[PDB]
RNA sequence: AAGGGAUAACCGCUGAAAGCAUCUAAGCGGGAAGCCCGCCCCAAGAUGAGGCCUCCCACGGCGUCAAGCCGGUAAGGACCC
RNA sequence: UGGCACCUCGAUGUCGGCUCGUCGCAUCCUGGGGCUGAAGAAGGUCCCAAGGGUUGGGCUGUUCGCCCAUUAAAGCGGCACGCGAGCUGGGUUCAGAACGUCGUGAGACAGUUCGGUCUCUAUCCGCCACGGGCGCAGGAGGCUUGAGGGGGGCUCUUCCU
């Protein structure tokens, strides 16, 4: 699951360690590494999760 | 002399040259030149 | 303290120095030469003199400043025939006669040594007791003169060697 | 059983330029491209690491005193047969074995990565017989 | 690099002005060429000869059917003679000259499953002095626990001979033009009837 | 072996750091029965299974279709002496 | 040579020799070079270099060691002090017997001598050679390049200069 999430998030401009830091701090712990099937199946909402995670760096 | 572990400057006109990694010491008279090895 | 390159070039019979964006080509009245330059250090090609400029102070900018200037300074007097570079020979019956350019010479062997010169090296032989190696570049003359040294090794208890100027500091006799 | 099916389709073609890019640092993105890290549909048993051709296998830059000193090793089972070959000899002739050994040292060692070594072509050209359409990525 | 197809027919002595020479008479007759290689086609650029005549009914025609040069197909192995270049019809013996050094590459005699003492010239155990069964055995073949396994090429019994063997630096004594024969200086590899190729020796 | 290249010890050329000097920090050389070339055979089971010449080839029936459902047969191969 | 006693007492055969090798260099020679109290030759020492060689004998069971004739040299070591599912049994580590010594004696001695059973069939790995099946994306007859691997990688004497 770490390879699928890190594989899917990388082309958006952020890796796994940048991605989880928005989820643990922003109170958006939703993914929880079992939800890789939106990073695989339907990425138009996982990209919005990237949009919610990239603004939570500070 | 020749290859030694310690290198000292007998007959003070020695020149100490570090070439190709290791240390040589040379003079005019070639019986006092030294290689550290 | 004076780093070589803090004093200028200027050269009468003002040979041409061009850009050549990684190197230096020098064309003179006799020949052209070649000096490789490190690309980080900037030598400039202004009027009369050839300036040299280094960025900073470490173990490469402080030595390549002076390497880069001085290898040009050899090529300044190099292309105007500023090198004589004699090789005087000793010996009881040694001589060096020239046929064309391949300088054969008797150095005590069982056959006269045929010296094959490279391109651009002139073996001027005015005397049987002394020759001289001329050319354009200082490396091309000193290397071939070292090849002339490679036949006979001097200072072996007596004469019959070469010294590049004449310098017997040979050693004590053995009786 | 949850639906985590990889649904393997269409192995693609990527050529990598090696003009001044160093080995090792080049061979890690060749390693991840030969493995399949760029694809989100990942499953580690099926080989989805795409077809990668590398161009300009000559003049690969190496750093420091490693040319003439980094000596490879090719063993024969005969006694005394330890043929030591330097890196400047490996770059004088046969430039492809440097990159093939660099990718071979980074791929997995089983029958999967052994199959992945087939999916990596090396050419010192620039020319290659793979002529359908070749998009270049860096 | 001159070369020819040949076949051993026997050996004898010839007499020079003072010394006898142990010559081998060898039948390197008229050799038809069938195919030339090309740097733009195969690169190594050799030339394919074949030498001894075949009646056209034992052939099977992937072999019968080569073009204009040498329509009568030969018998033996169509050997390529490694950058040699004739004019196009055949290669006679007069390419070679007496006084030149020529290589002979043939096929030596297989001794069968030859022994280790006859093969690798060992010594073995003595006949007397209590020797149980060591009279032709090789003996020890390794060491105990380290290294363990026997090294590759321990020079034991097997198929000695019947391989392609090159004997070098042979000087040409005489040339027979009417039957197209060569007279090398002895020690040709191969039996009476073994085909060889005879190149130029280097030895520059 | 004769010959070629890169070399160890060693001998150098030019040259700053260190206005001098220096085989070295940039480079260019010479330099061994040592290393790789070169000689000979093994060798495409080098699945990375190479390359060239020549001979033959659509149905003669039908699927999960050009045999990956089958019977003879072209080039050839095999059995027997 | 030792110290330890960690696998081995339902046992891993011990010294030496013959055959067969392989590896390290801290090189005995051959190949280069520096110094020398190196006039030349012959030398001494040190640095690189293991590619190839390192004899035929007498003595003792000997490794070692001492002598004869040579060579340029008769190198030091490891591989269970290499090698007994290869061999030898001369010594030691069996029963017989004797000598010197100790012990009242039976016997003993890392003191000496003679003699004394050395175990036909290769299952797997390895190795030397030769094969069958299949593959080499149509089927065969040939020719052949070489990714790679081993062999050989010696050396002395005489003469001209
Ligand atoms: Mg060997
Ligand atoms: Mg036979
Ligand atoms: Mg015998
Ligand atoms: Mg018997
Ligand atoms: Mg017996
Ligand atoms: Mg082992
Ligand atoms: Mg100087
Ligand atoms: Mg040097
Ligand atoms: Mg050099
Ligand atoms: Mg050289
Ligand atoms: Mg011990
Ligand atoms: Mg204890
Ligand atoms: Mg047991
Ligand atoms: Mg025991
Ligand atoms: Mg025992
Ligand atoms: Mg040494
Ligand atoms: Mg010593
Ligand atoms: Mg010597
Ligand atoms: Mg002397
Ligand atoms: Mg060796
Ligand atoms: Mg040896
Ligand atoms: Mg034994
Ligand atoms: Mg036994
Ligand atoms: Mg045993
Ligand atoms: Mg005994
Ligand atoms: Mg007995
Ligand atoms: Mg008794
Ligand atoms: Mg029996
Ligand atoms: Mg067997
Ligand atoms: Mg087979
Ligand atoms: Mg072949
Ligand atoms: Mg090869
Ligand atoms: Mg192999
Ligand atoms: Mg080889
Ligand atoms: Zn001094």
């Amino acid at each position: 699951w770490i390879v699928r999430i890190n594989a899917a998030c990388r082309q958006h401009g952020l890796n796994y360690s940048t991605f989880i830091h928005g989820l643990k701090k922003a109170g958006i712990e939703v993914d929880r590494k079992n939800l890789a099937d939106l990073a695989v199946r339907e990425p138009q909402v996982f990209a919005e999760l990237v949009e919610r995670a990239k603004a939570a760096q500070g | 002399m020749k290859v030694r572990a310690s290198v000292k400057r007998i007959c003070d006109k020695c020149k100490v040259i570090r070439r190709h990694g290791r240390v040589y010491v040379i003079c005019e008279n070639p019986k006092h030149k030294q290689r550290q090895g | 303290m004076s780093r070589i390159g803090r004093l200028p070039i200027p050269v009468p019979k003002g040979v041409s120095v061009e850009v050549a964006p990684g190197r230096v080509k020098v064309k003179g009245p006799k020949g052209e030469l070649e000096v490789p330059v490190s690309p980080e250090m900037r030598v400039v090609v202004e009027e009369g003199v050839v300036r040299v400029e280094r960025p900073s102070d470490e173990r490469r900018h402080k030595s390549l400043h002076g390497l880069t200037r001085t290898l040009i300074a050899n090529a300044v007097k190099g292309v105007s025939e500023g090198y004589s570079k004699e090789l005087l020979i000793k010996g009881i019956g040694y001589r060096a006669r020239l046929v064309g350019r391949a300088l054969e010479l008797t150095v005590g062997f069982s056959h006269p040594v045929v010296v094959e010169p490279p391109e651009g090296i002139t073996f001027e032989v005015p005397e049987p007791t002394r020759v001289r190696v001329s050319g354009i570049d200082k490396q091309k003359v000193g290397q071939v003169a070292a090849n002339i040294r490679a036949i006979r090794k001097p200072s072996a208890y007596h004469e019959k060697g070469i010294y590049y100027a004449g310098e017997p500091v040979r050693l004590k006799p053995g009786k | 059983m949850k639906t985590y099916v990889p649904k393997q389709v269409e192995p693609r073609w990527v050529l990598i330029d090696a003009e001044g890019k160093t080995l090792g640092r080049l061979a890690t993105k060749i390693a991840t491209l030969l493995r399949g890290k760029h694809r989100p549909d990942w499953t580690p048993n099926v080989a989805m690491g795409d077809f990668v051709v590398v161009v300009n296998a000559d003049k690969i830059r190496v750093t420091g005193k490693k040319l003439e000193q980094k000596i490879y090793t090719r063993y024969s089972g005969y006694p005394g047969g330890l043929k030591k070959i330097p890196l400047e000899k490996m770059l004088a002739t046969h430039p492809e074995r440097v990159l093939e050994h660099a990718v071979k040292g980074m791929l997995p060692k089983g029958p999967l990565g052994r199959r992945l070594f087939k999916r990596l072509k090396v050419y010192a050209g620039p020319d290659h017989p793979h002529q359908a359409q070749r998009p270049e990525k860096l | 690099m001159k070369g020819i197809l040949g076949v051993k027919v026997g050996m004898t002595r010839i007499f020079r002005d003072d010394r006898a020479v142990p010559v081998t008479v060898i039948l390197a007759g008229p050799c038809p060429v069938v195919q030339r290689r090309t740097p733009e086609k195969d690169g190594y650029t050799a030339v394919q000869l074949g030498f001894l005549p075949q009646n056209p009914k034992r052939v099977n025609r992937p072999l019968k059917g080569h073009f204009a040069k040498a329509g009568v197909e030969p018998v033996r192995i169509l050997r390529e003679i490694r950058d040699f270049n004739p004019e196009g019809d055949t290669v006679t013996v007069e390419i070679f000259k007496p006084g030149e050094r020529v290589d002979v590459t043939g096929t030596s005699k297989g001794r069968g499953f030859a022994g280790v003492m006859k093969r690798w010239n060992f010594a073995g155990g003595p006949d007397s002095h209590g020797a149980h069964k060591i009279h032709r055995h090789p003996g020890s073949i390794g060491n105990r626990k380290t290294p363990g396994r026997v090294y590759k090429g321990k020079k034991m019994a097997g198929h000695y001979g019947a391989e392609r063997v090159t004997v070098m630096n042979l000087e040409v004594v005489d040339v027979i033009p009417e039957e197209n024969l060569l007279l090398v200086k002895g020690a040709v590899p191969g039996p009476n009837g073994g085909l060889v190729i005879v190149r130029e020796t280097k030895k520059a």
